[PDB]
RNA sequence: UUGUAUACCUAUACAUUACCGCUAAAGUAGAUGAUUUAUAUUACUUGUGAUAUAAAUUUUGAAACUUUAGUGAGUAGGAAGGUACAAUGGUAUGCGUAGAAGUGUUUGGCGUAAGCCUGCAUGGAGCUGCCAUUGGUACAGAUCUUGGUGGAUAGUAGCAA
RNA sequence: CAUCUAGUAGCUGGUUCCUUCCGAAGUUUCCCUCAGGAUAGCUGGUGCAUAUAAAUAAUCUUAUCUGGUAAAG
RNA sequence: UGAUAAAGUGCUGAUAGAUUUAUAUGAUUACAGUGCGUUAAUUUUUCGGAAUUAUAUAAUGGCAUAAUUAUCAUUGAUUUUUGUGUUUAUUAUAUGCACUUGUAUGAUUAACAAUGCGAAAGAUUCAGGAUACCUUCGGGACCCGUCUUGAAACACGGACCAAGGAGUCUAACAUAUGUGCAAGUUAUUGGGAUAUAAACCUAAUAGCGUAAUUAACUUGACUAAUAAUGGGAUUAGUUUUU
RNA sequence: UAGAGAGUUAAACAGUACGUGAAACUGCUUAGAGGUUAAGCCCGAUGAACCUGAAUAUCCGUUAUGGAAAAUUCAUCAUUAAAAUUGUAAUAUUUAAAUAAUAUUAUGAGAAUAGUGUGCAUUUUUUCCAUAUAAGGACAUUGUAAUCUAUUAGCAUAUAC
């Protein structure tokens, strides 16, 4: 919990992270997007995975191939925030960062997005 | 900062030979060709089989490649050794076999020969079989060598035995105390 | 260390290489016991092997476009780029910017009731034009009532 | 004739302890020099690895000649190369004709041991000393073994 | 000027200055020329700021561009009139330069033969003797 | 001890002609019939017979005289002469390289002597042009 | 001082990009009329294919080129590659009284770096690149060793029984 | 005085080129052992066996067993 | 009224950067856009103009039920697989031929314009340069080697220079890698043959290995002429083989 | 003693610290500066000095024209004499049957080399120069304008709750 910070984003933040930031893993490399061809050529044989709007439908609607949808990405190598943090070390419900921010993880990430 | 890049992050495979043998690297430029455009795992196995060091490459006997050579259904494939075919005297009669191999030995050859069977080298193989077909892959027994019975010593357990270095073979060399229950101990 | 001497033989000394050392079938004469070496490879020629149609028959396929292939656009200030990651992403940015247009004219239209001009081309080209093509919507309730 | 550029005193060249730490560096013995001491601060050393060494397990033969257990031995495994090349086979018409007099103390052995699976063929086998099964082996096959020195 | 090089590129070096070892100012016994300090304490080694920096290979130059003279071409030593021709068909990617011990009378040929052959010298009129 | 890759292995990095210059890793070496001095594989001495030199003149400063792939019909054990064949087109220069990118009806040297000849043509192309200079 | 508000400033952190390395993965090796590409004749599908005639690129130190990703603290210590010195065996149809080794230097450079090449000045007879194999092989320290030198100091040291 | 003698030293001191990569230990047992070893751990090197699941292995959830410290008395 | 959220919502003004030797060994690939294109109505400013409606097929919504599946609470509401018309909306496919200074240039940076001519020998213009300095200024900045938990230390060494100066050789073993031969192997004590302390040839031995164990005396590794340890398990490969 | 001038010498920067002549350390010259951690240093600039590198022909084209020269196998061809290549055939050799490879012969088509000639340029072939389109275009250094990445700030066209 001090080391991160989490909560329950919109369907926006989940385009925007796929489209700005979404990078993908292709034979352990680290591959931007670019086209629809990366995500096809992973899941489509096995899952049924071949758009964008695909990856983002079972990561939004959390559905059967979650798993894959998500290990599929990298990591999303966040940016910094602009006018940047609160406290860093003490909780959100304290006076503000680490731990469940729960609807305001979107204004966060419109700032690292 | 990001985590965290020790060990084997460099893999310690070979990627080469450690070998200035000119007739044993133009072997690998086969093989590499070999590999890489049909991609078998047999060529796999002989090219990376043929960057291996002097141990990992044990020889093979001329008895027990006439013996595995009791495959069924394989009237006709070739013994396939990266390594050396050495003869056996044990063996009183030669059948009639096809090998390749990178040394055979010299009585070896002779006796193949007047069965007589093939003596092929890699790139006879690879005009013959460049998928390997027809193909029986035989090693050594790596763990054959005198070197690995001192594999390694600490008395107290009941799977040890194994093989102290020492100088000459008697009584007065490494037999009383810890060897003999009227002596300390029993191991 | 190195090899390739310029030798020059005699006769009697070139009919003398098969006695010292061995054949290729039989051993040597006078170093007893001696047999040739033998090599690792007989065929040797790495050239004639690579053409070589027992080989070449049997590869995969050398299948050759190059794949340089780099720059990620961001798809949120391009729309090439996102009208070709998300088709729909056209369908609806067409939606409502064409609806968009279509709130300007009943804005324009609706301020001046004061002034009302024109009707022509300037300030209500993108105005009353829009304002008089409702008589192009006038045919698709009446003439296709045919069906 | 050994190298010394692919030595370590040459990468060595010039950190400063070469090799041996700054805290406990390289000083002449300290443990000692040689086999000493092995009963005491180097006991664990000698009893791992090399078990058997401090006592005495015991005859002593004051001059031991070992012209007297000398015996060369030879199994049954072997035996027919001995015999030469072609007669290998060229008995198995099938025609026996032949059981081979091998005479061992002229092939330099003196004893005929019985590690063997040996063939159908009889031989004559003539060694110093005698393997138990060496013997029941060659009998089975109608072979001897002339006890002959 | 003679045949500068094949569409020539814009070399982009990394630090121009070299690098002094440690305490070389303080002392006249030792060169500036860099060694890695040792020592347990040593400030520049332990990388404190204001200090005398330590080469580490971020400071490489490009691939392209590495061993490029200002000029654009890479240098090759010439030590006769035969090695001259050697550059006939480099002379889109090399200089030449003579070697130090080449007599007078001797450069005399060479940088007659590399004007015809179009080599760009990078040591033309020296050890003359310019007179007859 | 028949080919040219294993020919090559034992010279790729000592034999009299190799030139390492010191810094930009190879390209170089001097044989006698190379079009392209670098130590490659082929662009090399003994080739045993696709060994193509283009050189002047030999009538300096005339034209280039081809010492031409010495094929097949002689060992190759060398000449008195018996190996080379040595053929050499002069007049021009854009109807000498076409009548030696003719004699080369086999495509893969044949550019690498199209730069050697059209070289040097250009390399004694200073006796006719860049004039007194006034 | 306590409780808050916005707005800024500030790392070698984070993001993007350029470049170096390291790591890990992948590609490429028909040269004989091999592969393409642009035209120019015919079988024909409308169109494509084939023969023919019109210009090039490619003998990738197969230890090479090409492609993509990540990554970077370090004493003790280990390991790779690289660089200085001297030799021996080969080698460069090497260099040199038309000036070798050495030294000097605001000559110009190259290399991440050890170091290297170069001009000029002095110098006067020898020396260097490559492949191998080497060795009495690289110095700032050791109250190191030998030699030379500086301050202190031309002296309030002093040369007064 | 010269030699044996370059006597020995678990102790002090010094130990000579660059870059790249990986990166410690002050703990275990035992020792006339406590300024020191040998030992195991930690480190590196070198491989090897498996690259156009249902193999397993490591912090949570679930199931179960264990525990006598905080608290309680 | 405000707050939260969403729609390339849209617009404006900036900053920094722009690999790219398109073959010193693989198509400039496909997409999309612009230029001549049977019509016929319906409008439009009236200009080479411009808009609309009319063509099939495939969907998808909104609506009206009829089924069906399954659930917060059930007066009902939500939901899965449907069905068909009622219907009213929206997307997609049906753009061939030739041409052109319209995207990924398959890490794109590419254009218009100003300055300045690389003079026969030698100027000049523009940009750059801790060359060894000097000048000027702001920031940084303790003295190295060492033992140490910790050194700038009121710990020790070092006034300065040049030359010299410290992990070697050997015996033995081990692992690893190289190389040769391989049930072997190694001539190296000697002897020959000569060409020169080398190189060459070679007898008979011997070492190590191929057989061990036991204090010693004894004894000594299964009927594989055909079972790699016999058997089992885990098993890369093989015209295997279905 | 010596200094200065001569003189010998290839040279006395070779005259008995007699080859070379380094560093430490400084006498003199020359050039800036000086109360600014004691100096020295690092980074980024700076004045002065010095130094280094840098256009090879068009838009929306390695142009139409027009001139000039010369090979005299080429000129397009035809003809001849050779030298090899490639691909057939054959024989002797290795590896004895084919297979391969090596010589020694022959064969064909296509090229290339030197010789002659509707022709020497018969309108072509080689080799040079002024003449159009949008410019001195190319080059470097700038300014501009647009694109793409990463980023900063600012406005407000509507919907929902």
């Amino acid at each position: 919990e001090p080391y991160i910070t989490w909560g329950y984003p919109n369907l926006k933040s989940v385009r925007e992270l796929i489209y700005k930031r979404g990078f993908v893993k292709h034979n352990r490399q680290r591959v931007p997007i670019t086209d629809n061809f990366v995500i096809e050529r992973k899941l489509r044989q096995a899952h049924q995975i071949q758009c964008v709007e695909d990856l983002v439908h079972e990561i939004f609607t959390v559905g059967p191939n979650f798993k894959y949808a998500s290990n599929f990405l990298w990591p999303f190598k966040l940016n910094t925030p602009t006018g940047g943090w609160r406290k860093k070390a003490n909780h959100y419900v304290n006076g503000g960062d680490f731990g469940n921010r729960e609807d305001q993880i979107n204004r966060l990430l419109r700032k690292m997005v | 900062g990001i985590d965290i890049n020790h060990k084997y992050d460099r893999k310690v495979r070979r990627t080469e030979p450690k070998s200035q043998d000119v007739y044993l690297r133009l072997l690998v430029k086969l093989y590499r060709f070999l590999q890489r455009r049909t991609n078998k795992k047999f060529n796999r196995i002989i090219l990376k089989r043929l960057f291996m060091s002097k141990i990992n490459r044990p020889p093979l006997s001329l008895q027990r490649i006439a013996r595995f050579f009791k495959a069924a259904n394989q009237p006709e494939s070739t013994i396939v050794v990266v390594g050396t075919v050495t003869d056996d005297a044990r063996l009183l009669v030669v059948p009639k076999l096809t090998v390749c191999a990178l040394h055979v030995t010299q009585t070896a050859r002779e006796r193949i020969l007047k069965a007589g069977g093939e003596v092929l080298t890699f790139d006879q193989l690879a005009l013959r079989s460049p998928t390997g077909k027809n193909t029986l892959l035989l090693q050594g027994r790596r763990t054959a060598r005198t070197a690995c019975k001192h594999f390694g010593k600490a008395p107290g357990v009941p799977h040890s035995h194994t093989r102290p270095y020492v100088r000459s073979k008697g009584r007065k060399f490494e037999r009383a105390r810890g060897r003999r229950s009227s002596c300390g101990y029993k191991k | 260390g190195h090899v390739g001497r310029f030798v020059i033989w005699t006769e009697s000394a070139f009919a003398r290489l098969n006695d010292l050392f061995g054949t290729w079938k039989k051993p040597s004469t006078l170093k007893k016991g001696y047999n040739l070496p033998q090599p690792k490879m007989a065929n040797t020629d790495l050239s004639r092997l690579l053409k070589s149609e027992e080989i070449r028959k049997v590869l995969r396929d050398p299948r050759k476009r190059v794949f340089r292939s780099v720059r990620r656009l961001n798809p949120l200030t391009n729309v090439r780029q996102l009208i070709k990651l998300n088709p729909y992403a056209e369908v609806l940015k067409r939606r409502a910017a064409l609806a968009a247009e279509k709130r300007t004219v009943a804005k324009v239209l609706a301020k001046a009731k004061k002034q009302n001009v024109e009707l022509a081309k300037s300030h209500f080209a993108n105005v009353a034009t829009k304002a008089a093509a409702n008589r192009a919507k006038l045919l698709a309730a009446r003439k296709k009532k045919v069906a | 004739m050994s190298n010394i550029k692919r030595k370590k005193t040459r990468k060595l060249r010039g950190h400063v302890s070469h090799g041996h730490g700054r805290i406990g560096k390289h000083r002449k013995h300290p443990g000692g020099r040689g086999n000493a001491g092995g009963m005491h601060h180097h006991r664990i050393n000698f009893d791992k690895y090399h078990p058997g060494y401090f006592g005495k397990v015991g005859m002593r033969n004051f001059h031991l000649r070992r012209q007297h257990k000398f015996r060369p031995e030879i199994n049954l495994d072997k035996l027919w190369s001995l015999v030469g090349a072609e007669k290998f086979a060229e008995l198995e018409k099938e025609k026996s004709t032949k059981a081979p007099v091998i005479d061992l103390v002229k092939f330099g052995y003196y004893k005929l041991l019985g590690r063997g699976h040996l063939p159908a063929r009889p031989v004559i086998v003539k060694a110093k000393y005698f393997s138990k099964k060496a013997e029941d082996k060659i009998k089975k096959a109608g072979g001897v073994c002339l006890l002959s020195a | 000027m003679t045949i500068r090089p094949a569409y020539r590129p814009k070399i982009v070096k990394k630090r121009t200055k070299h690098f002094i070892r440690h305490q070389s100012d303080r002392y006249a016994k030792l060169s500036h020329k860099w060694r890695k300090p040792k020592g347990i304490d040593n400030r520049v080694r332990r990388r404190f700021k204001g200090q005398y920096l330590m080469p580490n290979i971020g400071y490489g130059s490009n691939k392209r561009t590495r061993h490029m003279l200002p000029t654009g071409f890479k240098k090759f030593l010439v030590h006769n009139v035969r090695e001259l021709e050697v550059l006939l068909m480099q002379n889109r990617v090399y200089c030449g330069e003579i070697a130090h011990g080449v007599s007078s009378k001797k450069r005399k040929e060479i940088v007659e033969r590399a004007k015809q052959l179009s080599v760009r010298l990078t040591n033309p009129n020296g050890r003359l003797r310019s007179q007859e | 001890a028949t080919s040219s890759h294993l020919n090559w292995l034992i010279i790729r990095n000592n034999n009299a002609f190799l030139l390492k210059k010191r810094d930009v890793k190879k390209p170089f070496s001097t044989e006698p019939n190379n079009l392209a001095s670098v130590s490659s594989y082929r662009y090399s001495g003994i080739v045993h017979k696709k060994t193509l030199g283009v050189v002047p003149a030999a009538d300096k400063k005339g034209f280039t005289a081809v010492l031409k792939k010495g094929k097949y019909a002689q060992r190759p054990a060398k000449n008195t002469v018996r190996v080379d064949f040595k053929a050499g087109p002069r007049r021009s220069l854009k109807k000498l390289k076409n009548l030696l990118i003719g004699s080369k009806y086999r495509k893969d040297l044949t550019q690498a002597a199209l730069r050697r000849a059209s070289a040097v043509l250009r390399s004694q192309k200073p006796a006719p042009v860049k004039g007194k200079k006034a």
